[PDB]
């Protein structure tokens, strides 16, 4: 906005069966 | 390579001084009452 | 840790390590630590802040190394992942590599 | 001050392929000085010192 | 006051990463449409006037 | 602090032979003033003109913190059940762990507190009214692992 | 956590330092040149360099 | 030379040394007990132990 | 036991315990026990009773605890059995539970 | 672990580890004798063997 | 090139021969002072 | 090797190493080696056995270590292969646990 | 950076020789009790 | 007594060693 | 972290008209 900071192509995700981080790309 | 071998005698020195003045010049205050005892 | 001693030799028997997490460590004093597993400890003559139970440690700065070995032959921080490549050093006193 | 390496001589386990798993390997050594040291005269080395 | 520099080194730290997954990543960052892009936080034209 | 080898006028004066606030403070006691106004001789200058040659002493304090080393190949945990906790379901059979530690000398007896981080599962079930049951299980260190 | 499928298994240092390949000393400046090398299948971030 | 099926691949040591897990000292004999561990996907030859 | 020492740590290498019976324990003196590792011990200068071989024990009242653990995380008389479950106590001085 | 009262003399602690120790003795012919020993909880050390 | 490398590395190898003389003084203070 | 040197660094440019076998190494002397690149050579005052043109090496006990690295950041046989991983040592004084 | 080495290690020697004196007036006065 | 002769004799040994190598620095900062 | 994944069902809040109500096991 007033000073730049717009970035990020990210959301984050954790597959089910617990929270199990990394899906390793789909 | 001879500039990354410098400054390494200037902080060895610092440690040595406090082990050569706290074990030298404070053993010179152990001569005032200790001279025949362990 | 004996009085004026510089190392602690710790050895754990052969044990399963399935679902093991890290380690933590801190140094206590014997007189400030009560013995649990007793209804009365008659040699506990302290009553200040017990670091063991209150989590109020203060001797974490006396450690200068720790090292890990599994199987009696493999250093765990020994897959060449550190600048001192077979142990951790916490304090380095006499530094000449700028670590 | 000596530094030596000593091989197995027991027939069963001196050429064996040991497959994965933990094993207990234990052996005894002799501190008898007539039995581990040879001489050119065959003098008793326990009384020599 | 006086100062002198004796010894300057450049530290770096690599994430330890599986080589299969870090060559997959490499493949998708050597590509044209996967260009990295940054902004200057304060984008500025500095003009100082007496 | 003063460099006690490379300062050539270094005299080691003890507590007794140090004076500073001469005539305005008691002699080694919280008692009334004693002495005369006189030059001090206690701390050595480290600043301004006539500063003495010095060494550098550096340390840190960590209070209320336990040191911890995760059991993860990359030393950050992205899950409570570590990646090397799950390499012990295929490459485990029991191993010894020997840890060596180097500590500063203490003039009194000390203990080392080593914490081996596990799962403490406390699990409880009621199958009927006024009945309660439980099973308590831990993984790398556990009780009932050599007796019933 | 992932089953070691996100981490190396062929041994690489985390922490490295690159010594100068040239140093120039002057009367008001210092210039230090290094070779910053990234081995194959390694990811380097320039946030972690200093 | 064969380009597969002989390669080290993953990091592993090609020499290990195991300190005793117990030792007894006697005046006529000595005893040293070891735990000799062979990891999965490794085959030891007992001709190379000493 | 060195002398003037109150704890004796004792540990056994990992092994299978199939067909294991009990334990027994008793305290001897180093002055009154020959060495049977050699055929002649020149340091045996006692000719009195030898409790090792004659069964003439007399020093069993000096024990005050024994604690048995397996793998340093299992306590053998544990799982609630004794009044104080995880340690045997041969004798207790300073009581309050009427043990 | 054990807790023993302090004593001025050097002392030993004798722990008996109770096991089986059975021998089987066969004489299968005249002037032939055979013996086989079993000890089961200690066989891999702490038994001299 | 290797004259100057060795020059100041023979003054970092001479402070490890003054490094174990602190241990020859430390006999006056003693070490591991616990008792049975 | 300058007289009284304790190290020789080698740097080789970025170069393809397809179909590359080992390395071998030995130490010679300046005065006992002529140059073959110049047919003129007036500084050669030796006449003994030339260990360059004849395999009559005799200084292969004067090597202490060799370190091999690629891209100044990868220690080549450092997949933990060696018992001292990051370098070979040809020889060492003090066994340091029987190495 | 080489002026530092030559001048502060000729200052080191001052208490090398004084430490020789200190032991000769303590541990050699136990070999000749005062 | 032996351990004092591994302190006193080594203090005076390395006075000589130290002194000659400070001089080496002073003539090789001119080369 | 030190151990804390001891968390709720990963539900979301139940749908309503007029911000709140109770539906129980429905």
């Amino acid at each position: 906005d007033i000073n730049f900071s717009s970035l990020a192509p990210r959301h984050g995700t954790r597959p089910f069966m617990g929270t199990w981080s990394d899906i390793g790309t789909s | 390579l001879n500039e990354e071998k410098l400054l390494l005698l200037m902080a060895q020195l610092e440690a040595l001084t406090q082990r050569l003045g706290e074990l030298t010049q404070q053993v010179a205050q152990l001569q005032e009452q200790t001279r025949a005892a362990v | 840790i004996p009085a004026n001693a510089t190392n602690v030799p710790i050895s754990i028997p052969s044990r399963n390590w399935a679902a093991f997490r890290g380690w933590s460590f801190t140094r206590l004093k014997t007189k400030e630590t009560p013995s649990l597993g007793s209804g009365f400890d008659p040699y506990f003559v302290y009553s200040g802040s017990i670091p063991y139970l209150d989590g109020t440690f203060y001797l974490n700065h006396t450690f200068k190394k720790v090292s890990i070995t599994f199987d009696s032959s493999v250093s765990w921080p020994g897959n060449d992942r550190l600048l001192t490549p077979n142990e951790f050093e916490i304090k380095r006193t006499v530094d000449g590599e700028g670590y | 001050p000596f530094h030596i390496q000593v091989p197995q001589k027991f027939f069963a386990i001196k050429s064996l392929l040991l497959l994965p798993g933990s094993y207990t390997y234990e052996w005894n050594f002799r501190k008898d000085v007539n039995m581990i040291l040879q001489s050119s005269l065959g003098n008793d080395l326990r009384t020599d010192g | 006051a006086s100062i002198s520099f004796t010894s300057i080194n450049l530290y770096a730290t690599f994430f330890p990463m599986a080589h299969n997954t870090a060559s997959t990543l490499e493949a998708m960052l050597r590509n044209d449409t996967n260009d990295q892009s940054f902004n200057d936080y304060l984008s500025a034209a500095n003009m100082l006037y007496p | 602090v003063v460099d006690e080898v490379n300062y050539k006028d270094y005299q080691a004066v003890t507590l007794a032979y140090q004076h500073n606030n001469s005539g305005f403070v008691g002699y080694l006691a919280p008692t009334m003033r004693q002495g005369q106004p006189y030059p001090a001789n206690y701390p050595y200058p480290l600043i301004g003109k006539s500063a003495v040659t010095s060494v550098t002493q550096k340390k840190f304090l960590c209070d209320r913190v336990m040191w911890r080393i995760p059991f993860s190949s990359n030393f950050m945990s992205m899950g409570a059940l570590t990646d090397l906790g799950q390499n012990m379901l295929y490459a485990n059979s029991a191993h010894a762990l020997d840890m060596n530690f180097e500590v500063d000398p203490m003039d009194e007896s000390t203990l080392l507190y080593v914490v081996f981080e596990v799962f403490d599962v406390v699990r409880v079930h009621q199958p009927h009214r006024g009945v309660i049951e439980a099973v308590y299980l831990r993984t790398p260190f556990s009780a009932g692992n050599a007796t019933t | 956590a992932p089953t070691h499928d996100v981490t190396t298994d062929r041994s690489q240092r985390l922490t490295l330092r690159f010594v100068p390949v040239d140093r120039e000393d002057n009367t008001y400046s210092y210039k230090v040149r290094y070779t910053l090398a990234v081995g194959d299948n390694r990811v380097l971030d320039m946030a972690s360099t200093y």
